[PDB]
DNA sequence: ATCGAGAATCCCGGTGCCGAGGCCGCTCAATTGGTCGTAGACAGCTCTAGCACCGCTTAAACGCACGTACGCGCTGTCCCCCGCGTTTTAACCGCCAAGGGGATTACTCCCTAGTCTCCAGGCTCGAGCTCAATTGGTCGTAGACAGCTCTAGCACCGCTTAAACGCACGTACGCGCTGTCCCCCGCGTTTTAACCGCCAAGGGGATTACTCCCTAGTCTCCAGGCACGTGTCAGATATATACATCCGAT
DNA sequence: ATCGGATGTATATATCTGACACGTGCCTGGAGACTAGGGAGTAATCCCCTTGGCGGTTAAAACGCGGGGGACAGCGCGTACGTGCGTTTAAGCGGTGCTAGAGCTGTCTACGACCAATTGAGCTCGAGCCTGGAGACTAGGGAGTAATCCCCTTGGCGGTTAAAACGCGGGGGACAGCGCGTACGTGCGTTTAAGCGGTGCTAGAGCTGTCTACGACCAATTGAGCGGCCTCGGCACCGGGATTCTCGAT
């Protein structure tokens, strides 16, 4: 059995638009959190409370991002986002 | 180490913004933006961390942090 | 006899009118700020927990969850405008697929 | 317009009385009327003209107009 | 560490008797109304300041209200506000 | 007040209608026909402004008479 | 597979006027239609008439001036009469 | 029923329902559907009285599509009102012109 | 034995008048629709009673145009209908 | 060439039932091409019709809805 | 009354060719009067509200730069 | 006689509005609109001049901007015309909407 | 003066003054308003840098809002800084999108 | 009728950075509108950067941190050198 | 045109018998009873717009003869052309026969709504202390209150550029097909994220000490603010040069 | 495509002036010392604890990848839309001129909010049990996917009735011609059309206010519709009566 191209790209956005759950592996996070603050700061330090607040705001970040790119591509009548849509997406938002 | 947000892992991203099918370049392009913004955040959040003559980041310094970029974050206070 | 009492609340008058006093606003603060305050805050939080109450009892839980405030927040235009700039972690988001998406 | 303003005036009065008392008319009400009689008219006639010269003739005749009548349906 | 946990608790209880709350959306809630004090008290220190003023009175509150919820929110607020400051006057 | 529909305002009405001739029986026959059409239109006419509850028959109710018809 | 119609309240109209006499389908079904249509070009005058006052209600009126000007003369006359006479029981 | 009320043999309640959904305007008065069900009725009435009459003429105890054009054509309201309007099978009125006889 | 002409037609013509049958032949008429409508678009089905339909509708058109046409000749002080009928026919009714 | 199946006895049929009595040879090709005419402009919009539904089947009532627009009302396959 | 009319079609043209727009759909101008419509009243509401906090009859230039800065739009030159 | 091609004289509009700095509603209706809706808020409210001004410079950098990012949203879907689906799409996620 | 102490045009005494008086903090240090000063004493400078810039660009010896308006929106770091700012009577940047252009 | 305002000092850097440049009223009113307003932004990021770290007390320390905070890169590094020289006068 | 004969078609009476007309069982969906929030619909009070209506004026328009030649209607002949019957031919109709996309169905797998244990998850009682009422003044912020004077509002008159309105019209939006890319779907290999748990120690968080640094109160003189009088730089006007657009051709 | 040539803008350009900066004068109020007092930021120091790290273990996501099937960026084509004129009103604007009314500043006086202990309760923290979410788990329904069948749509193959189409001659079409009575143009006497003011008055349209009647929504329901079955009205068959046009005779 298989199904077509697209109805479990649905079936996965329903599933995980339906929980909660955080999205990004703990650990590659982490590594990548430490690396960014090595270039500010030397000898830093992590809660791992300020850990999972950094990576709950990364991923709400880019949840909502995902969606404004979707808007710009379903209005260029395309179901496919591209980078010129999330360029698109962060010019509007102004970043 | 930006290397480690997998694939799967920002496929998984689309997924809960509702996206359905998505280009192979997209990947690399948001690793960026993605290091963009922790950058901008972590620079804030170290500089709080710094008046207070501190050296451990606390979820407090991230949450003002994020609130002052107009992305204030609930529930970590 | 507490101030709450008196005026009928369950939010803590003397403790925001405490916070106000330190939170450098301002010089003084009136009696009746306070009270109002109080007030205000009082009345949004029944509404957001009304709300989340009855998600929470539509998903058959006698505990409300983030994902339920994130329900009632969305779900309502004015509470959704109020924090439109808000991040409810743990709260994920909206069921909401593009009509051209679907088969 | 081809028609004289106010016997047509008083005409539209005298027809309207039998339907309803006390009406008065705005001007522009009896105009209209006014532009649409004609044109009716004109019509008809052209009709009744491709009807007189159906049967040889130039001259228009009440059959004509009756039978013009006839096939518009009235 | 002070926080409005046995107040929101207790409006839980005035709205849904046998409803709970927790730890983590007990900690939003706490979140909401540091947010929302800080932004309406904000607002009022401004209007005052605007206007020369070094009283913060329920009229301050109250046209912060006016200016930081929308619609229904705000009138019920307001009206809430009113019904409270005058129960407590007498 | 039918007479006031004089013969020669009926003869320039078929002038344009590119008739040359006209018989004397034509006249008579058109003044019936425009008071049949005036009849029925005035009717609606009339039947809009009751509706309205104006006392005054309005061009409006005049046009939406023709288009009914 | 519910496909409705008016056929029975025509027999029964049929059955007060000729007691004795039927319907056959073919006729029954130009009554149906006939019914549709006169249906039709009542509601839409009425419709018509609300849009042209302003209304955005149709109501015993609107349905009683459509129809003196959907019918001619006497069955016009019999027609509101028998409105009117219906609309007077059904308000009491 | 409201039909039964208002003292009629047309479905009130069903006129109303297909005023609500023929999308003719957003809201409906309640005497309007008693009105034009009352005014179908009358009708119906009248083209099976004259349809019946031209039946037992043609000593016929069923009506046929040709008995409602006989009694369609031969009444003259019934006919302006139908004037652009085929009845299935109904035939044309017997008639000739008196410039064609011998 | 001959009728007089004319006879057999005012015959037929009450025959006519007293029947309801359809005029012209089924299958014909069926091909004549079907061949329009493929002018229009390709491998088009039709229901019965759609061709059914079409074809009441055509013989009635066309018995009311023969109707006024018939007046049109005898205005004319004419017993037979032609073509300058047929255009004033359609020209009064508002079709050409 | 399917206009020939309207044949000339079936126009001489549909003249007497309208109370035609002798027939010039010329009126029947005439009154084919006046059919002819009047089937494009109904099938038209009745296949308009159904395109708007999006269906590939033209139904009796997409017929009667075109008659209806031309101010033909035929009663009875509704 | 209708005073919304008064932003005319060769006006949001002359405002869309500044934003550097060369052809406008005609259904863009009710919908951009719609969109001004909005933006004024919520600026014009908060003003308003000032103006009646200071106990005033008359909106002055302060009270639309604090609420435009309120919004989110920060207003300089007029202070 | 003499003709410009569709887009000429348009983008000749572009570089002379954007050189310069004139407003670019007309003064008086403006007032007219501002006086009205406050007036639904507040009667017998009275204005300053320069409040009707301030108010009109606002709305005029709030649409010009606005009018740039529907710009950019309909060259992105490599068209040329901004329609209304270009402003609510702005809106939306300018998060006005 | 404490201006000419630290060597600044910008007053340091109105800015502690209206430190004083702002409710920014229940006491104010001696260097605050110095600092404070200075940094709104730089950035003056620049925008002013800019501005006359532009304005000597354009033959112009007189800046007026427009050249304001080039100067900030020109630089990325102050268009950043005044991201959501308007600048009365400043225009916009001449700027076509190059797909507009025949 | 007083009115203090910042202009004669912005005219005073105008000389400083450009000696034979006016400026025009329009724009003196657009240069006051932006000292008080970045005025209000440090101002108030300082405030809130001594309530953060339980001190009451603003020094030259949260006028730094607020800078950083608000001011973009090397736009931040030059007002902090400019503070920091200036600072080390007033002190001596 | 009218008298009789008459034959061929129609009508009619009477009849076997069959197919839609008529009527019941069961359902179930559309219908309807009762309730409530709401506002559109109705009702009530103003006014000045536009019309019912007329007193005079003129004058094209209209009513009334002259005659008068012209199309309208009757009438004799011609023809050509179209119905009537015969015979011929062939497609129409019955039906019979089968086939082909259409078809909604049923025929298979993988989730989702729903069940059954097992707890970690707050829920409850007692000790506690930092924090919320109290009150009697103080002093200062702030709410009435008096004038004034500027400025917001309102009207009127050019007038001048702008805006609102037909009229081409070619450019672009939109649409359909499409060759091709390339993005997703399972499989199945392999890390590598995640877990258990153990240890350490750098720093965080709190504790107490204390010393420099902030505030405030008073007097001053002097920089900044309100005007003030005055150029000259930017705004206004022909001059003119060049710099794009745009139609016949490389 | 770039090249002539023409228009047709803009861009700079000398020429000229008035209104906005600009330097000036004078006042007061506010930044400045300064002295002293009161008080928060700094500095060890101590506990512990949370987060690194270790380090081993393990199973679930990630990776690579091959297959295939579905958007994609054109590419061309239809037609319909916005634009750019050119023209004729609407009114925006500046000109002037008024004309109050509400910001505005300044005064006064009761009041209200900040304290300074001073008390007494609401609350936070620690044990002490507990109890209904999370997870392991199961049948119900969705789901695709064929895939056997209904409804038509062609093809065969005849009776068979009806079309074809011919010949005929019977008879309107129709042409021409002629006689008539009747509109037509025209000219003249008259009458009311138009229409100019000029008045006086209901009510169309509008502006406030309130309430009935309706959507609409849920909860019980019975009337109609569909199918199944019974039954004779009519429907064609056939035979007899009439009638109805047709031909000999005046």
């Amino acid at each position: 059995h298989r199904y077509r191209p697209g109805t479990v790209a649905l079936r996965e956005i329903r599933r995980y638009q339906k929980s909660t759950e955080l999205l990004i592996r703990k650990l590659p996070f982490q590594r990548l959190v430490r690396e960014i603050a090595q270039d500010f700061k030397t000898d830093l330090r992590f809660q791992s409370s300020a850990v999972m607040a950094l990576q709950e705001a990364c991923e709400a970040y880019l949840v909502g991002l995902f969606e404004d790119t979707n808007l710009c591509a379903i209005h260029a009548k395309r179901v496919t986002i591209m980078p010129k849509d999330i360029q698109l997406a962060r010019r509007i938002r102004g970043e | 180490n930006i290397q480690g947000i997998t694939k799967p892992a920002i496929r998984r991203l689309a997924r809960r913004g509702g996206v359905k099918r998505i280009s192979g370049l997209i990947y690399e392009e948001t690793r960026g933006v993605l290091k963009v913004f922790l950058e901008n955040v972590i620079r804030d959040a170290v500089t709080y961390t710094e008046h207070a003559k501190r050296k451990t980041v606390t979820a407090m310094d991230v949450v003002y942090a994020l609130k002052r970029q107009g992305r204030t974050l609930y529930g970590f206070g | 006899k507490t101030r709450s009492s008196r005026a009928g609340l369950q939010f803590p008058v003397g403790r925001v009118h405490r916070l106000l006093r330190k939170g450098n606003y301002s010089e003084r603060v009136g009696a009746g700020a306070p009270v109002y305050l109080a007030a205000v805050l009082e009345y949004l939080t029944a509404e957001i927990l009304e709300l989340a109450g009855n998600a929470a009892r539509d998903n058959k839980k006698t505990r409300i969850i983030p994902r339920h405030l994130q329900l009632a927040i969305r779900n309502d235009e004015e509470l959704n405008k109020l924090l439109g700039r808000v991040t409810i972690a743990q709260g994920g988001v909206l069921p909401n697929i593009q009509a051209v998406l679907l088969p | 317009l081809l028609i004289r303003k106010l016997p047509f005036q008083r005409l539209v009065r005298e027809i309207a009385q039998d339907f309803k008392t006390d009406l008065r008319f705005q001007s522009s009400a009896v105009m209209a009327l006014q532009e649409a009689c004609e044109a009716y008219l004109v019509g008809l006639f052209e009709d009744t003209n491709l009807c007189a010269i159906h049967a040889k003739r130039v001259t228009i005749m009440p059959k004509d107009i009756q039978l013009a009548r006839r096939i518009r349906g009235e | 560490k002070e926080s409005y946990s046995i107040y929101v608790y207790k409006v839980l209880k005035q709205v849904h008797p046998d409803t709970g709350i927790s730890s983590k959306a007990m900690g939003i809630m706490n979140s909401f109304v540091n947010d929302i004090f800080e932004r309406i008290a904000g607002e009022a220190s401004r209007l005052a300041h605007y206007n020369k003023r070094s009283t913060i009175t329920s009229r301050e509150i109250q046209t912060a209200v006016r200016l930081l919820l929308p619609g229904e929110l705000a009138k019920h607020a307001v009206s809430e506000g009113t019904k409270a400051v005058t129960k407590y006057t007498s």
